[PDB]
């Protein structure tokens, strides 16, 4: 039997173009759809569907497909979010160790509502548009639609009720197509309890590690200097001054009087009374979260990044702008790779933590990120995300 | 015949019911036309009559030669019709193409041979009015495609494509392609095993209710295909006294399609004399360079050249030079050099570039273009130094990735025309500069202190803030020597600045660009404003 599925009151179903594919994934998509048709997953669908939603392939060595369901899951969030929701464990975030399994084989299972299916619809485009895009519709709950754990979550909990009830101290949760296990164990008795809980998915059809507790803050940071130059008390009044948008309490006259008159900018500057002891304050300040920030779960989350070159790159998280909920960094063979690791690290943690993806703010090119994030992109799923061009300092201001 | 393929299931828009729209009454003359027409229509299955029970109706409609021609208005029911899947996402380009041995051309001339779905036909109902509009007139609907209907050329693609699948296996080495009332049927076997394969998939078509009775080159979606090449049919550019609007549109349109494959094409000219909306008909005198350009044209089109087909079995080589001005143009062949494709790339990507910027946004489209082609990106070749690149794209705040390239020095070479100082000058004066403007009446001051005690204030009219604060900079720019250190409170023009652009909408930020090309070393750096802060507060006193 099958959920029925209802799209938002007077919406449509997604019409989302095509990104061009290069061969090597056409023929890869190719031979996954012909199997999916066979055991029944897919069906060729004819004119009458006008609906489409991306779709593309990636790796873990052998070849995975990924359907962008990111208008769609827009479209739907009533049925998965207010109707079917999933609670989301602030424990999670506290464990020791946090392990992701992919569960999405689970979805294949279970039959879509026929009056659904439409909009699921995809297409696999051909080489110079020779031929007609082979067209497809799902009939099994899809990968990638938050609709599908919505209606899995009966069943899920039915899985694990008995590795629950044996090991109360650990937190599972479900989002998209993975599960989120967390426990305070230490490494090998976690790994041994990964396991006993991958048998029992495995009784059902169901077949890489974290540590939230040592996510730390990235503090800005003030320099600590021999001599201070015109030049270096103008960079590090200015750095104070955006930082006090964020942080009340950082004050910066002291510092702002032993420049005053037009002094070339080589000038050395031995610093004044409280001028010295400003900058005790204000790194006393600087390294503490932020008083008062707190996460409003009917908001968005935005991620915002900057490139720092040499490989490291720095981001913030907020909903509403210089109230930031988590700041870092990302460490260390090209800028958008680089990137895509980033994104997926950031979206990762903020599912940890809230539950929710963060729409990014991407430095970068539109058309250059749609030709090249599929090469590295590992996710099952997809945030939403835009393009931006970095306000200049914003990044010399987050800089190590 | 009418196939007896399946047919598509339809659906009016959710919400709505058929057509009821009133038929006007007609000329005796076009009811008679009619009525001879839906009873030859109505003989061949395409159409049946109905009774009154129907209550949907599209107007129909008669015009003349001394042939008659059947009109059926299909406004209202295809504004009532579902949406469709559309029938070609992308036009497929000749470059993409393999060389082929034979290709043959059968007829099948389409909409009235394939079904309508049972439930849709009432929908579908139209009415010859009687003499004077006096009985209920003759009443029919379509068991076929309506010629006009919202959903008839996306049933028949899918129809025509499953019909072809069966044949499509049996030969998976030949390639079918639809081009109005011809399918083009291409192979590698000789014309004896080749016109073979054509009969057999003639006999499929007549099994399946479609009837089949041109020679190289093809004359096909503007192109001229050939069996081992390929060009754009042929380009003839007009010798008039004088232009009108619609003559110059009309020219770039035809040079923007030969650009194709004529490599170096230039309009760039040709349209700045359309920028300023006026009449069609109004007559444009050619600046200079118009001419200049319109010239240049004509002597690259004066001989044909021709496009090669691809070789899967080769890599793309992708080719771009500086043609100036944020013009540039492009090849891509497999063996140099001779080419599939070329094209250009003049795109004013942002207010203020350089030409690295411009170099990697037109690699950008190449790449995509590539994909779409030949579902490969190319090896670039490239008017740029390795250690330039590397230089900009480490040191500049977005990210980019371009695909496998290689200098080549062809000239002009793309480079950086300035650096910014990493650090501040010694020995060098400091000026801290400041400008303003008052919102209410476009006035404005700009001007500068300097440590050495210098000073400076202009006034400006009808001006922002954004242009006060660049005026600012270039003051200090033309009154320092060869070094010097800028201190601004304007975020705006340090972003632009920093970005190094060495092209600009802006006259002010060319000449700036003009100064910071002169300067041995520049030091630019900014502060907030209304702190205080030492200079800039005093120069704030001025502006
Ligand atoms: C996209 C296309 C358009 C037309 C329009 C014709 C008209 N009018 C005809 C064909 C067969 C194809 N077509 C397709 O669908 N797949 C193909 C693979 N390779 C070629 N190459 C090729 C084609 C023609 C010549 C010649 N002369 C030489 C080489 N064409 C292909």
């Amino acid at each position: 039997e099958t959920v029925p599925v209802k799209l938002k009151p007077g919406m449509d179903g997604p019409k989302v173009k095509q990104w061009p594919l290069t061969e090597e994934k056409i023929k890869a998509l190719v031979e996954i759809c012909t199997e999916m048709e066979k055991e029944g997953k897919i069906s060729k669908i004819g004119p009458e569907n006008p609906y489409n939603t991306p779709v593309f392939a990636i790796k873990k060595t052998k070849w995975r497909k990924l359907v962008d369901f990111r208008e769609l899951n827009k479209r739907t969030q009533d049925f998965w979010e207010v109707q079917l929701g999933i609670p989301h464990p602030a424990g999670l975030k506290k464990k020791k160790s946090v392990t992701v399994l992919d569960v999405g084989d689970a979805y294949f299972s279970v039959p879509l509502d026929e009056d659904f299916r439409k909009y699921t619809a995809f297409t696999i485009p051909s080489i110079n548009n020779e031929t007609p895009g082979i067209r497809y519709q799902y009939n099994v709950l899809p990968q990638g639609w938050k609709g599908s754990p919505a209606i899995f979550q009966s069943s899920m909990t039915k899985i694990l009720e008995p590795f629950r009830k044996q090991n109360p101290d650990i937190v599972i949760y479900q989002y998209m197509d993975d599960l989120y296990v967390g426990s305070d164990l230490e490494i090998g008795q976690h790994r041994t309890k990964i396991e006993e809980l991958r048998q029992h998915l495995l009784r059902w059809g169901l077949t890489y590690e974290l540590h939230p507790d040592k996510w730390t803050v990235q503090p800005i940071v003030l320099p600590e200097k021999d001599s201070w130059t015109v030049n270096d008390i103008q960079k590090l009044v200015g750095k104070l001054n955006w930082a006090s948008q964020i942080y009340p309490g950082i004050k910066v006259r002291q510092l702002c009087k032993l420049l005053r008159g037009t002094k070339a900018l080589t000038e050395v500057i031995p610093l004044t009374e409280e001028a010295e002891l400003e900058l005790a304050e204000n790194r006393e300040i600087l390294k503490e979260p932020v008083h008062g920030v707190y996460y409003d779960p009917s908001k968005d989350l935005i991620a915002e990044i900057q490139k720092q070159g040499q490989g490291q790159w720095t981001y913030q998280i907020y909903q509403e702008p210089f109230k930031n909920l988590k700041t870092g960094k990302y460490a260390r063979t090209n800028d958008v790779k680089q990137l895509t690791e980033a994104v997926q690290k950031i979206t990762t943690e903020s599912i940890v933590i809230w539950g929710k993806t963060p729409k990014f703010k991407l430095p970068i090119q539109k058309e250059t990120w749609e030709t090249w994030w599929t090469e590295y992109w590992q996710a099952t799923w997809i945030p939403e995300w835009e393009f931006v061009n970095t306000p200049p300092l914003v990044k010399l201001w987050y800089q190590l | 015949p009418i196939s007896p393929i399946e047919t598509v299931p339809v659906k009016l828009k959710p919400g709505m019911d058929g057509p009821k729209v009133k038929q006007w009454p007609l000329t005796e003359e076009k009811i008679k036309a009619l009525v001879e027409i839906c009873t030859e229509m109505e003989k061949e299955g395409k159409i049946s009559k109905i009774g009154p029970e129907n209550p949907y109706n599209t107007p129909v409609f008669a015009i003349k030669s001394t042939k008659w021609r059947k009109l059926v208005d299909f406004r209202e029911l295809n504004k009532r019709t579902q949406d469709f899947w559309e029938v070609q996402l992308g036009i497929p380009h000749p470059a993409g193409l393999k060389k082929k041995k034979s290709v043959t051309v059968l007829d099948v001339g389409a909409y009235f041979s394939v079904p309508l779905d049972e439930d849709f036909r009432k929908y579908t109902a139209f009415t010859i009015p009687s003499i004077n509009n006096e009985t209920p007139g003759i009443r029919y609907q379509y068991n076929v495609l309506p010629q006009g209907w919202k959903g008839s050329p996306a049933i028949f693609q899918s129809s025509m494509t499953k019909i072809l699948e069966p044949f499509r296996k049996q030969n998976p080495d030949i390639v079918i392609y639809q081009y109005m009332d011809d399918l083009y049927v291409g192979s590698d076997l000789e014309i004896g095993q080749h016109r073979t394969k054509i009969e057999e998939l003639r006999q499929h078509l007549l099994r399946w209710g479609l009837t089949t009775p041109k020679e190289p080159p093809f004359l096909w979606m503007g192109y001229e295909l050939h069996p081992d090449k390929w060009t754009v049919q042929p380009i003839v550019l007009p010798e008039k006294d004088s232009w009108t609007v619609n003559d110059i549109q009309k020219l770039v349109g035809k040079l923007n399609w030969a650009s194709q494959i004529y490599p170096g094409i230039k309009v760039r000219q040709l349209c700045k004399l359309l920028r300023g909306t006026k009449a069609l008909t109004e007559v444009i005198p050619l600046t200079e360079e118009a001419e200049l350009e319109l010239a240049e044209n004509r002597e690259i089109l004066k001989e044909p050249v021709h496009g090669v087909y691809y070789d899967p079995s080769k890599d793309l080589i992708a080719e771009i030079q500086k043609q100036g001005q944020g013009q540039w143009t492009y090849q891509i062949y497999q063996e140099p050099f001779k080419n599939l494709k070329t094209g250009k790339y003049a795109r004013m990507r942002g207010a203020h570039t350089n030409d690295v910027k411009q170099l990697t946004e037109a690699v950008q489209k190449i790449t995509t273009e590539s994909i779409v082609i030949w579902g490969k990106t190319p090896k670039f070749k490239l008017p740029i130094q390795k250690e330039t690149w590397e230089t900009w794209w480490t040191e500049y705040w977005q990210a980019t990735w371009i695909p496998e390239w290689e200098f080549v020095n062809t000239p002009p070479l793309v480079k950086l025309w300035y650096q910014l100082e990493k650090e501040p000058i010694v020995g060098a004066e400091t000026f801290y500069v400041d400008g303003a403007a008052n919102r209410e009446t476009k006035l404005g001051k700009a001007g500068y202190v300097t440590n050495r005690g210098r000073q400076k204030v202009v006034t400006l009219t009808d001006t922002t803030n954004q242009k006060t604060e660049l005026q600012a900079i270039y003051l200090a720019l033309q009154d320092s020597g060869l070094e010097v250190n800028i201190v601004t409170d304007s975020q705006y023009a340090l972003g632009i600045i920093q970005a190094q652009p060495d092209q600009s909408e802006s006259e002010l930020v060319n000449q700036i660009i003009e100064q910071l090309i002169k300067k041995e070393k520049v030091y630019l750096a900014w502060v907030p404003a209304h702190k205080g802060i030492g200079g800039n507060e005093q120069v704030d006193k001025l502006v």
